[PDB]
């Protein structure tokens, strides 16, 4: 929520990117990616655990290496990777309604990035 | 309603609407600040929005007493083709007035030729 | 009607946000520009000291640039911006130049125009003013390396004889609110500030050979300070 | 031994402030050497590098058309562009 | 319009109304950005419309009891004369304040001289 | 304004309002330029204005269920006193954080002494 609000109040400065300080450039870069990840296709629901995991990936900085045009595809491939080998994380979220262990989560996200292109 | 059009036609139709939405927002900016500041980035949007908007007009068979012309009948394939060309920039060089009150895009090319392009 | 008022409100809000961003970024660019002017100061001081010494302290009117000659035609150097949305910044300088040359020139061949930035260039293409040299973007940083060539050309035009007096018209910065139009005579160097101090001066070339390389660089440096 | 403060200045800003013990330039009259206590001397330079010696160690600074201004206690280089060797 | 004025006075009356109409068109943009963004020929319109607008006001006999200034009676010929000279540019140098609350066009000259121009 | 406070308390309250209004104008320029440019001249205003803005907060009795703070009741003449001192610069040496979420002025001194 914080990132989205800051981006909305910064929108008018985006036209002038070459001139901004690095803090504002960071805020704009985060806002563009947040807006990308909040997109969705009609009639395609997502499970809550997958929603939480992708939002965690966004807000923890893992997604700010990808170009804003790869964010949707990254999300899709990440879901497939989770289906294949993040079953312990998915099960832990389903059962405890809580975030999994941060170190294991970070390892999973970095491992997926090691195979993204 | 995405399916039928969905592969070819839906992508062209939504890209036309996105271009015309941006041009509305630009029109109040455009007047004062905008024609200099927009002239680099956003004039690429405005230059195509002017042409897309002129090409959406047509000459009708029953409107001859109003237009001095006979009418035209455009099949959907040719429509979708022509708008895809204009969005790809194959016609950015032709004058914007050639696009007015024609049928097929070949007719735009012919009218610009007659104008002396 | 109510709908028209709603549309006007939205239009006015959109433009206000854009002018507010354009204000803040100009505020940043002003701060960087002032620092950039302060950066240049030691070199501007050293060359002026040495020039005073060599020309006035040690010698006399032996170089063409130091010697007044009867004026066969004068050139006007005017610095204006490349885009609008500044209040009177360009119109002030263009007004002063137009009025002065109108009040002290009768026929077109008496003068030439060397201009910087699109706005002044257009102001002179309107009418039929005889503009001899131009440049535009000077991407305000122009790394300064880009403006070296326009400065050498103007000095060389004076040198070859096409000018007898050369002037500079530009806005001078006082503060955020006060920018004062300013005219300075760029050539000849008819008035040089004195200082007494000097060090052991050398003579690998003569006095004349020293001046032949010194004076053009001093003029180019005055242009860059303006 | 004696030290002299050397200053390479450009319209953009500074470029080198230090007190090396030697300094070899390529001036209009030819190659010039400078020791501390040198009599005042002004001389133009052409495109070359200025060699600066500190403790035997040598330093190179490229100079694009400068002017040398020598004082017994301080030496000034006024170059229109000048970059260090490693810069 | 038609008869009486129709030759001499009609040309002056229509030139006045045309100038005040164009000034009224510009006033909208003058509000946001001032006179710094106008074209040099559209700046002359403002320059002379201010004069015309102030010269249309008058000092009335009955307003003396508000203000010690005595009023003035101005004939139609003098009215037409004065507005014709202002429209030609004969007084474009006087400060606009000289035109306020006077009778004949000569009083503008005398008032500016009194003001010190 | 008029009666009660109008002699003592209205002079203190008007100075508090003027100080916080000045800081709001400064908040736009402070962000880029003003971090350096305020830092001498306007830091005298900002350093005192942030301490006034923190001292206006307080620990509520009802807040003890959110955080373990007993909560306090501060009389009108004590708040008039404390703000008069801060406006006089008695307490500028104390960190801004010491002024936060506290009762009378003395507890600011205690909080600062406890945090160093």
């Amino acid at each position: 929520r914080l990132d989205l609000a800051a981006y909305r109040e910064l929108e008018a400065f985006a036209q002038f990117g070459s001139d901004l300080d690095k803090a504002t450039q960071a805020k704009l870069a985060r806002g563009a990616r947040t807006v990308e990840v909040l997109k969705q296709d009609l009639h395609q629901p997502i499970p809550v655990e997958k929603q939480v995991l992708i939002i965690y990936a966004l807000t923890r900085g893992f997604l700010d290496d990808i170009p804003v045009e790869d964010v949707r595809r990254f999300e899709k491939e990440f879901y497939l990777f989770l289906d294949q080998n993040g079953q312990h994380l998915l099960e832990h979220i389903r059962t405890t309604k809580d975030l999994p262990n941060e170190d294991d989560l970070n390892k999973a996200i970095e491992a997926f990035k090691k195979t993204f292109v | 309603a995405p399916e039928i059009v969905g592969e070819e036609h839906y992508q062209v139709a939504r890209k036309v609407q996105q271009t015309l939405q941006r041009y509305k927002e630009l029109q109040d900016i455009i007047a004062i600040l905008g024609m200099d500041e927009l002239s680099d980035e956003d004039k690429l949007v405005v230059h195509r929005a002017r042409r897309i908007q002129f090409f959406l007009s047509q000459n009708f068979h029953v409107a001859e007493q109003f237009t001095g012309q006979p009418g035209s009948y455009v099949p959907v394939k040719e429509t979708v083709r022509g708008f895809k060309e204009i969005l790809e920039g194959k016609y950015d060089h032709l004058p914007e007035d050639a696009f007015r009150l024609v049928g097929r895009i070949e007719e735009v090319v012919e009218k610009a030729k007659a104008m002396g392009v | 009607s109510l709908r028209d008022i709603k549309t006007r409100i939205n239009a006015t809000k959109k433009t206000s946000q854009i002018t507010k961003a354009m204000e803040m970024v100009s505020t940043s660019k002003l701060n960087r520009a002032e620092q950039n002017a302060k950066s240049f100061v030691p070199y501007m001081e050293k060359i002026q000291e040495v020039v005073a010494n060599v020309a006035l302290g040690a010698g006399g009117a032996s170089h063409p640039m130091l010697v007044s000659r009867p004026v066969k035609k004068t050139g006007y150097l005017v610095i204006t911006s490349d885009r609008g949305l500044a209040g009177a910044y360009n119109s002030n300088v263009l007004r002063l130049v137009y009025q002065t040359i109108q009040k002290r020139h009768a026929c077109p061949d008496e003068y030439a125009i060397i201009v910087i930035g699109r706005v002044g260039l257009s102001f002179f293409r309107k009418r039929n003013m005889p503009v001899i040299l131009d440049i535009t973007r000077l991407p305000d940083q122009p790394s300064f390396a880009d403006i070296k060539e326009i400065a050498r050309k103007t000095v060389g035009l004076f040198a070859d004889g096409t000018f007898d007096e050369l002037y500079m018209y530009y806005n001078h910065y006082v503060s955020a609110i006060q920018q004062e139009v300013t005219e300075r005579k760029l050539l000849p160097l008819t008035d040089l500030a004195e200082n007494k101090q000097r060090t052991v001066y050398e003579f690998e070339p003569s006095q004349e050979e020293c001046l032949d390389v010194l004076l053009p660089q001093y003029a180019e440096s005055l242009i860059y300070g303006a | 031994m004696k030290t002299i403060h050397v200053s390479v200045v450009t319209p953009d800003g500074p470029v080198y402030e230090d007190d090396v013990e030697m300094v070899s330039v390529k001036a209009k009259s030819g190659e010039l050497g400078i020791l501390p206590g040198h009599i005042p001397l002004v001389a133009p330079l052409e495109i070359s590098a200025a060699r600066l010696k500190k403790g035997g160690k040598t330093q190179y600074i490229a100079v694009s058309g400068g002017f040398l201004e020598v004082r017994p206690d301080k030496v000034t280089i006024l170059a229109q562009a000048a970059e260090r060797a490693e810069d």
